[PDB]
């Protein structure tokens, strides 16, 4: 099965979507671009939800906000991550930048996490939290933030 | 048998920390000086053409190697030292901690490693005590071995070492292996510096004459090689290549079978004439070295304080470029979304010189305004 | 004005007598750390422990750099904090009287970003 997910990531086109308007599911708050979720957000493009937002972890130092790991799953974890840094280079700045911030090295330390926790997620048998993100990251999105039930997305 | 390297990376990564624990190891298992945080960190001036540059050097010694070691207090200090600085790094020791990550100056410290022509980079991940994790040591090596990978280093094939500084410093055996292990990679991994005496051969013209019944003679210091009588040599420089022959070699009178690097002679050629051989023009074994006209360069421009420009320069500027012996013009190319470059700046900056002159990657040179000047480059990328 | 020259300004309001950040030290600050990346509570944790351990080093280095004495009771402040992917040097600290709190010129932006301070 982690054969089948190496294939998908192998295939994958990360945030290339970004501020289109696919269709996506209910929990999903599509926001236009970086400056309108990190810059200068508005109430009104997060529904009332800003104030319960919690950006999702951007750097591997951060803890898991939804949940010792067998060596076998930690392995997993080197393989999946090496496999989504493959998959995210070169990614134009300009989709992650506004004014002095640049946000692609935090875009790619998020979507790596993602993906380990959703390694360990199902492994463990843990719950699909995590799979509801990596769906995301699959459709060419960022999820970038949870609020309550909702998951802010680029 | 003399190496030249030094320590980057980030503020706060342990470049100073690693340098005083580097030379304590060292002195207590192969013999030498201990060298303090203190006397490395509170670095003094340098003052090359008028750039001040905060520099340590460190001496330090493997049973087969001598290093001479720099270190600098401020990223500043190491743009300057890496464009500008008079040892060239046979290898650098890149510091990352295991805490931060790699952060912007571990990814300018790699750029500019290419750009100036930094051959090998050996990787110190420290702080490593602070951080039990493996899998987060394991993610970080990948961060660092992927970012190498980037700017055309060999990431796969990078020594890294798993280290801290502070305790090695501090005495505690089980992290002075790891200096060990470190210093080790320097042994095996940098190979002895290419000698000058030993690369192809290499003279800048600074002089012409004609010699009474016996043809064209051209002066200068041999820069590298050996140039012996009857041998091929190419005039590569300001025309098309010329090709002669030297018929001889004399030092102050006195007829010789070669010239060689380091000494001052006269080369006597065959068929070419006193009026063929041009400013800035070099002897060298042909097929070596090609005239290029166009190049992507890493340059430092001067602050004032530094004896620089007062003003900020555009597009539109038109300087000297001195190479070796002589000034050529050229107009340049910033990089984009840039249109202004103020004085103590350093960019990328692409040259279209009037004329072309021999030259390949890494090689130094000036940017010049009537006489005096205003700036020091280096070439990243031939073209053209 | 860059970000810096904010950031600069801000903390000059704040600076204890005779702790002034000098057109030195700006010129300092912006070459030796133009670029930043956030920090993680983790790492600013870590960056927190080692600046406590060698602050009285940093402070005679400051009052060494800048030709002061350290201002009586002045509080070792960063100009560009250590969460924002701020340094433990000299050049990066200021006198304030007591600890007063840091931000950066709204939620806190997630770490990795990196900032240019000099746009
Ligand atoms: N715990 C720990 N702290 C370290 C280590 N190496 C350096 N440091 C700390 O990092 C800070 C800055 O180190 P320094 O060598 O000045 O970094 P540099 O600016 O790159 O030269 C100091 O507090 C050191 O004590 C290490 O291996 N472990
Ligand atoms: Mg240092």
């Amino acid at each position: 099965d982690f054969d089948s997910l190496l294939q998908r990531i192998d295939s994958s086109c990360f945030f290339s979507r970004m501020g289109l308007p696919d269709v996506l599911d209910s929990r999903v708050i599509l926001i236009e671009n970086v400056e309108k979720v990190f810059v200068n957000p508005t109430d009104a493009e997060f529904k009332g939800y800003y104030d319960s937002v919690e950006w999702l972890p951007t750097s591997m130092t951060q803890e898991d906000p939804f949940y010792v790991l067998p060596k076998e799953l930690t392995g997993l974890r080197i393989r999946v991550n090496k496999a989504v840094m493959n998959a995210t280079k070169g990614l134009s700045k300009d989709k992650f930048n506004y004014g002095p911030h640049d946000f692609s090295l935090a875009a790619r330390n998020g979507i790596c996490f993602a993906f380990r926790e959703y390694v360990s997620e199902q492994y463990l048998h843990l719950g699909n939290k995590w799979e509801e993100v990596v769906g995301i990251y699959f459709s060419g999105h960022w999820p970038v933030g949870i609020a309550k039930d909702k998951i802010v997305t680029i | 048998p003399h190496v030249n390297v030094g320590t980057i990376g980030h503020v706060d990564h342990g470049k100073t920390t690693l340098t005083a624990a580097i030379t304590t190891v060292l002195a207590k298992t192969y013999g030498g000086a201990a060298r303090a945080f203190d006397q490395i960190d509170n670095a003094p001036e340098e003052k090359a053409r008028g750039i001040t540059i905060n520099t340590s050097h460190v001496e330090y010694d493997t049973p087969t190697r001598h290093y001479a070691h720099v270190d600098c207090p401020g990223h500043a200090d190491y743009v300057k030292n890496m464009i500008t600085g008079a040892a060239q790094m046979d290898g650098a020791i890149l510091v990352v901690a295991a805490t931060d990550g790699p952060m912007p100056q571990t990814r300018e410290h790699i750029l500019l490693g290419r750009q100036v022509g930094v051959p090998y980079i050996i990787v110190f991940l420290n702080k490593c005590d602070m951080v039990d994790d493996e899998e987060l040591l394991e993610l970080v090596e990948m961060e660092v071995r992927e970012l190498l990978s980037q700017y055309d280093f060999p990431g796969d094939d990078t020594p890294i070492v798993r280290g801290s500084a502070l305790k090695a410093l501090e005495g505690d055996a089980e992290w002075e292996a790891k200096i060990l292990e470190l210093a080790g990679f320097l042994d095996s991994y940098i190979p002895e510096p290419e000698r000058a005496i030993d690369k192809p051969f290499l003279l800048p013209i600074e002089d012409v004459f004609s010699i009474s019944g016996r043809g064209t003679v051209v002066t200068g210091r041999v820069e590298r090689g050996i140039i012996k009588v009857g041998e091929e040599v190419e005039i590569v420089g300001i025309k098309e290549t010329q090709k002669s022959t030297c018929t001889g070699v004399e030092m102050f009178r006195k007829l010789l079978d070669e010239g060689r690097a380091g000494e001052n002679v006269g080369v006597l050629l065959r068929g070419i004439k006193r009026e063929e051989i041009e400013r800035g023009q070099v002897l060298a074994k042909p097929g070596t070295i090609k005239p290029h006209t166009k190049f992507e360069s890493e340059v430092y421009i001067l602050s004032k304080d530094e004896g620089g420009r007062h003003t900020p320069f555009f597009k539109g500027y038109r300087p000297q470029f001195y190479f070796r012996t002589t000034d050529v013009t050229g107009t340049i190319e910033l990089p984009e979304g840039v249109e202004m470059v103020m004085p103590g700046d350093n960019i990328k900056m692409v040259v279209t010189l009037i004329h072309p002159i021999a030259m390949d990657d890494g090689l130094r040179f000036a940017i010049r305004e009537g006489g005096r000047t205003v700036g020091a480059g280096v070439v990243a990328k031939v073209l053209s | 004005c860059s970000t810096l020259d904010r950031i600069i300004g801000d903390a000059n309001k704040v600076a204890s007598r005779g702790g002034a950040i000098t057109a030195k030290q700006a010129q300092i600050l912006r070459d030796n750390l133009p670029v930043v990346q956030r920090r993680s509570v983790f790492q600013n944790q870590m960056a927190r422990k080692e600046f406590v351990r060698d602050q009285h080093y940093l402070m005679s280095q400051w009052e060494a750099n800048t030709g002061r004495t350290w201002p009586t009771g002045a509080t070792p402040h960063h100009i560009i904090p250590l969460e924002s992917g701020g340094a433990n040097k000299w050049w990066n600290l200021m006198p304030t009287h007591g600890t007063l709190p840091n931000h950066s010129l709204r939620k806190a932006l997630p770490p990795g970003t990196i900032t240019d301070l000099r746009l």
